[PDB]
């Protein structure tokens, strides 16, 4: 959508996350492995309840109102009977017709703001030490066990810890 | 730091989202099918088939309409004194009393559908000179004859009918409504046997208002064995003022009056079947779920109701775009 | 991998978008005046200026509006039994039969208008004791006098006027509209002349209704030589119903019915010029196209329209903010 | 708008352009060109046009209605009949100026969005040999003939094929 | 190149925005109450309590209904020829002059209302045969009797009332109002002492339309010390059309028209004060300032007005969401 | 919102900040100091000022229209009139609560986006100089004394100036 991430630079979802909307996928020294990250999920889930809860806010309720059929042929002031009706039924449907229209553009722009702000996010905090693939993964040129991607998904990756080896590994090679 | 820190290997780490192998199509600003992970019905478009009779008063008519509860027709005592917060009419309501019509039929069963109430008081009225009481073959009560509960029939005694001039105070604090009617009979002899005058005249009055109707004598075609009709009017009576009912013949006198109110009543035509259930929005085929914000079921409803649609389906996105990893 | 690259140099790419020398300006939510590449307008606001006689059936009314062409004023009987999706009434339109006046005209008028249809149906009254085909010179058929074709105006037969009381079943499975009338003399002379009673008395019922109106005697204005008046009445019967017409003087009776429907048929005040073309939306100025989903030609409309607007002009940009590289 | 990549960081448009809504620019070892991104150009169009048609989408129609012009005064009714269209219109009148504003936003974030997103997929394809001037322009930090500018643009740039030579001419220098 | 010659250090960009200590809740798609910097009320729901008298013209009516003044009660006689952009109704107004009753008040009452003017011109009706100028003792005028001051009160004349037949052509290039009415009265006895026939009638017609009224004899409810009624009827006379008033007894007769006019003039019922200020927009309950888009003071209103909302508070979000240093 | 910058990278405001909406914060050799930027204030306030406008354009006016409020029980037209203007009520109640909450959640994603392109030109102007330290500021690899924080400001800075002092600096180190 706007963003570009979803259906975008990231090329497809992964059915099998069944744990959480957006998430990880690494393959390191001890194997391959998913997760999914409940932050930008719980973010995604909120503003999605919140949208539709606005929406679902109190139906009105009306009592005695304007007969809607009728049986005989009356002329001037039926006609006017049906008129307001038919015109309040089409000044309603296009209410309609064009709030979840609105609300659905909104909602897959906003999906796609939440999983471009987790890249951007993971992007920052590796400074250094990655580099991006271009395709939704980042390649961390420094040894990186399960530990240290659990510290990048949790949040608490120290990019210091690893600068030189990952400089090093990075740029030097021979050229 | 460490000492030759050499071990040069490297890592992936890649960021994706999920997706689901069904989905469901939504409309957009840009696209009117774009498939999401999830989405939410928001139309109502199915009725029970019965109308909950909680939590409002729904007053089941059976086979009477309400202005023949109003009045008074024989079949349709029941009715005496009953309250609703609906008013439910059915197809099969029949008439089955004196022929009659009412002019602005369409406004009395308004008025007395958001009234409510059917409580009738009745007043004593004195008519001097004249006979009471009279009824038909045509609106039978039990064996005999008879005529509405709540109208009284007035013809000549022995030779004469006088000019009723009668008045009754609205000395309550609230208003007052009073259903009265004419006569109007087939044939000058059928007038002049009846009022003895041979052109009746009818004048309703209020410090604010007057009715005055005069009867027209001609056949109408045979009702209930009857070529003549009665017609049905009203006058409300507000606090203070008084009611002054003058008439020279052809007068179907009030008993009294019928106490109005202000509230949430109203009336519906509906076949749909009473059943024991709570629901708060009523339509005439069956009660539905106020859960979604608008509706399809019909555009007739009572109630706290969803705000009826021409759409019957609109789909909210209740979730990302659907990309999925091949489809299984 | 590759040898010495003795030549080491670099390379530019740059990114850009388009722009044209002209551009639009449009209207947003934060600006509303921003210039985009491109635009289109939403308003239709140009009529053709010629009603287009396609799909839909226009009959032009030419100098004869509905109601006359429902009566059957001489000048109108081009249109007997005629049948039209739109029925175009023009200013020029003018009456030429006897003086008459049409209580709830505008109802008559709208219920004619969607019926759709002038089919009328003789059927076979009888009136004893009447002259029948009573006509006026304010009323020329040909050379000689005339009166409305579908209505029949009836006078005394010598010395006497009875009290008619006739009879039509509604045997068929169709609504009839019956047209009819009572006639309202100048002078007490002329009514005891053509009717004996010095007051009239008409009553037209089913089972379900009855309208007794009586006549009123008195002067108006010269209008055609007359001023004399007769108002026009109608009676809707419905399949299994009866229509009786009781009367004793006065009455302009009715000679059949003409058959309802129910359809898309309306109405439409215009001297805009009938032509061959197809267009669905037609406006009182000439029909409009309907590619665009607003219109500012007039509130006025039949068939498949845009939705009328106050704005004149609404445009939609198709292109992306216009930021060219010139000066201005 | 939102992105401010069109008249933001890319200064102004190209009137020059006439085979795409977004393309490229560049100058090599074998001169300078100009060539239209057909991608995103299609992608901007789509997504217009899909606005545009559901705009366009069904013209109600309406057969008798009540009428609106009228030549005598007739006081009660007729006042309605006149306030019940008068309403109508303002309502439908609002409905109009409302979506066109709406659209028109949307229209103008949209295309910023598609320009932005064509300058961050080729950020990410250059990887490591090229560096952003700021303007909308990279400085390809390695000799890049116009088959090497045609890789860019048709997406089959392989920068592992220029890293070294970039990353030396890039860094390397004095400093 | 550039030569840093000693210093080897770093520094610090930071890049923020501000907050403020208060805040305001807004509601958005996806939250109801989110805070931001700053926000804007745009439903009006005040008012000054009081009328501003600029810059339309309003006439505040004391204690005449607008219809009074029309017809000309003694005590509105103030108002005659009067004019207003506003004609505001007080709840105080009474009437004190003959008890009449308007058939389709609301229609005149609006038609009136909207015309702006009670501009009267008198024309010369020549009332041959009958006593003109009757007047009540209902309706003081000073010391003495007195009647409607726009109205004509025609009795007989010695032993006979004729018929009368008058006309009055519109020969001006505007549309004329004629205000008219009969006489009900409460005894055959009072008609035949009156207007000696023993039943009235008034026929008021034009090329265009007619008006019989025939009177009701009946007692009504004492009001200031009469049981008869006048009920009051209009006539609008197109240019180049005729006024022909033909009647035969209890005639209450038009002293000439009031011109009408077409403009932006109503009229409002608020007991609210007349004070000297300008404002565009007025209530019942005061002006208000149209500066804000919505307003929740009334549904009625006159003038340049902010669009009535149910809501009482909608606050439009000027500023980025807060996110202070500290707490909130 | 939608850019993850405020109420999102940058933790929180700056209640001292009371010369501009956006700004700058700097540590340097010299001192440290404070500097609200006027672009990015004045662009954030003619938007929401232009928005305001729209708004607040013409009330029309109305003159005689129908009753509203009755005394009377009459019926079939009384219940019309209140019809129609209960009706009308409810959709322009309708429309003012959908345009302030669409108005909002614009103005809070506009302004979003303003601080997002404030930074994003910023990180472009510090070239191969400074480093995003990932909460909203940057880590400037050079001596920058006060004079050169307000080129930065300003935006007059040159990087070549300061390049190969920063890339020794950031790269070489030991590692
Ligand atoms: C005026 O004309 C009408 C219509 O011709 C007359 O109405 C008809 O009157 C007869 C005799 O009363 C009715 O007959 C009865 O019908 C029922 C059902 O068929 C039957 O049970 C009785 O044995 C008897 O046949 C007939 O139904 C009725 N028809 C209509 C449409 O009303 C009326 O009597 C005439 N009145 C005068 C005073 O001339
Ligand atoms: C009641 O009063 C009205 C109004 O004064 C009388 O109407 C007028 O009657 C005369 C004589 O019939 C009409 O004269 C006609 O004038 C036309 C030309 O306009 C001429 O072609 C005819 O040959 C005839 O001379 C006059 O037009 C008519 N005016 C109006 C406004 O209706 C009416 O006659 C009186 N009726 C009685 C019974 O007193
Ligand atoms: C028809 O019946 C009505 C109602 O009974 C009669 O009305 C009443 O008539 C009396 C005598 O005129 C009125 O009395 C007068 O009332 C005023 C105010 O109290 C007082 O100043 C007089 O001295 C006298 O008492 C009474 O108010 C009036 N009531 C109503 C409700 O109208 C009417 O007179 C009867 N008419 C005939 C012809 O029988
Ligand atoms: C046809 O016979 C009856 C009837 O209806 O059964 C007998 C009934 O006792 C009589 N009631 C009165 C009060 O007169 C009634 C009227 O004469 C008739 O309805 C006038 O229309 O007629
Ligand atoms: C004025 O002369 C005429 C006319 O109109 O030409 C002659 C006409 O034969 C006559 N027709 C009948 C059926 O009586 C008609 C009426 O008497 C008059 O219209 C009553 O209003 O009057
Ligand atoms: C009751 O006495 C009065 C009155 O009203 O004061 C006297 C008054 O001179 C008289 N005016 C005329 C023109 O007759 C009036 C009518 O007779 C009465 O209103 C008919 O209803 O009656
Ligand atoms: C992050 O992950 C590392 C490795 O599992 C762990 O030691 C650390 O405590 C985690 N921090 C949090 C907040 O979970
Ligand atoms: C789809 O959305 C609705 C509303 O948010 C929710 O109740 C439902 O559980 C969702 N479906 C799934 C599979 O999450
Ligand atoms: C109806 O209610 C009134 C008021 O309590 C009472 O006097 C009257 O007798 C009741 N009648 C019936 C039939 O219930
Ligand atoms: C509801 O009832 C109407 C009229 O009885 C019918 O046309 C309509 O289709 C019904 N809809 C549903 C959902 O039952
Ligand atoms: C402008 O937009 C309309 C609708 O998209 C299109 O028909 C027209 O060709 C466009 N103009 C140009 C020059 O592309
Ligand atoms: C009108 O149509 C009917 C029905 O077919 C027919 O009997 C009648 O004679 C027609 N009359 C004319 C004038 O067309
Ligand atoms: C359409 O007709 C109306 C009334 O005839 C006129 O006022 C209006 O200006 C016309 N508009 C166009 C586009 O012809
Ligand atoms: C991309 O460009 C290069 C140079 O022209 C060419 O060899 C290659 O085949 C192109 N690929 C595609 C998919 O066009
Ligand atoms: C809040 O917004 C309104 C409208 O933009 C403005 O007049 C007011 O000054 C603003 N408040 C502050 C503190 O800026
Ligand atoms: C009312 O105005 C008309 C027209 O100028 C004038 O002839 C008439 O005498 C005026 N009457 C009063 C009472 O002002
Ligand atoms: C305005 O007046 C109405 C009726 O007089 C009252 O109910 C309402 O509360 C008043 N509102 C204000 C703001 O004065
Ligand atoms: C930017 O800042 C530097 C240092 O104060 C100054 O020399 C330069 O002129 C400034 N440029 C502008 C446009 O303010």
């Amino acid at each position: 959508g706007l963003f570009g991430a979803i259906a975008g630079f990231i090329e497809n979802g992964w059915e099998g996350m069944i744990d959480g909307w957006y998430g990880f996928r690494h393959q390191n020294s001890e194997g391959t492995g998913q997760a999914a990250d409940l932050k930008s999920t719980q973010a995604a889930i909120d503003q999605i309840n919140g949208k539709l809860n606005r929406v679902i806010e109190k139906t009105n309720e009306k009592f005695h109102q304007i007969e809607k059929e009728f049986s005989e042929v009356e002329g001037r002031i039926q006609d006017l009977e049906k008129y307001v009706e038919d015109t309040k039924i089409d000044l309603w449907s296009y209410n309609a017709e064009l709030l979840v229209a609105l609300e659905n553009q909104h909602t897959i722009d906003l999906t796609d703001s939440e999983m471009n702000k987790l890249f951007e996010k993971t992007r920052r905090q590796l400074r250094e030490n990655a580099e991006e693939m271009g395709n939704g993964c980042f390649k961390i040129y420094h040894k990186c066990d399960n530990a240290c991607i659990e510290s990048i998904r949790n949040g608490t990756y120290d990019h210091d810890v690893y600068r030189d080896e990952a400089l090093n590994n990075r740029f030097q090679i021979k050229g | 730091q460490d000492l030759p820190g050499n071990d040069n290997s490297t890592a992936t780490l890649c960021l994706g989202h999920h997706a689901v192998p069904n989905g469901t199509l939504v409309k957009t600003i840009t696209d009117d099918q774009i498939e999401v992970t999830n989405a939410t019905e928001l139309v109502q478009s199915s009725s029970t088939g019965k109308i909950c009779n909680n939590p409002h008063r729904i007053l089941d008519g059976i086979d009477c309409t309400l202005i023949d509860a109003l009045l008074g027709d024989p079949h349709c005592d029941v009715f005496q004194n009953e309250t609703w917060d609906l008013f439910v009419e059915r197809s099969k309501a029949f008439s089955n009393c004196y022929p009659y019509d009412v002019p602005d039929y369409a406004s009395l069963r308004s008025l007395v559908a958001s009234s409510g109430t059917l409580e009738f008081i009745t007043e004593g009225f004195t008519w001097t000179g004249v006979t009471q009481n009279g009824r038909s073959n045509a609106c039978k009560r039990g064996p005999g004859s008879g005529f509405f509960s709540r109208l009284n029939w007035l013809t000549k005694s022995g030779s004469t009918y006088p000019v009723l001039n009668v008045t009754m105070p609205n000395n309550d604090n609230f208003d007052k409504l009073y259903i009265w009617g004419i006569h109007h009979p087939s044939t000058n002899q059928e007038q002049t046997s009846l009022y003895v005058q041979a052109s009746g005249r009818v004048t309703v009055s209020t410090r604010r208002s007057q009715q005055t109707i005069i009867p027209n004598i001609g056949s109408r075609p045979w009702v209930r064995g009857l070529s003549s009709r009665i017609s049905i009017y009203w006058t409300i009576v507000k606090p203070g003022d008084v009611l002054v009912i003058n008439s020279n013949g052809n007068l179907i006198a009030p008993r009294g009056y019928f106490k109005m109110r202000t509230g949430k009543s109203s009336i519906m035509r509906s076949d749909a079947p009473i059943d024991t259930c709570i629901s708060e929005c009523i339509t005439p085929n069956g009660s539905i779920p106020n859960d979604k914000p608008f509706q399809n079921v019909n555009k007739i409803t009572y109630g706290a109701c969803p705000k009826y649609v021409k759409q019957n389906t609109l789909k909210l996105a209740t979730g990302m775009r659907n990309v999925p990893e091949k489809q299984t």
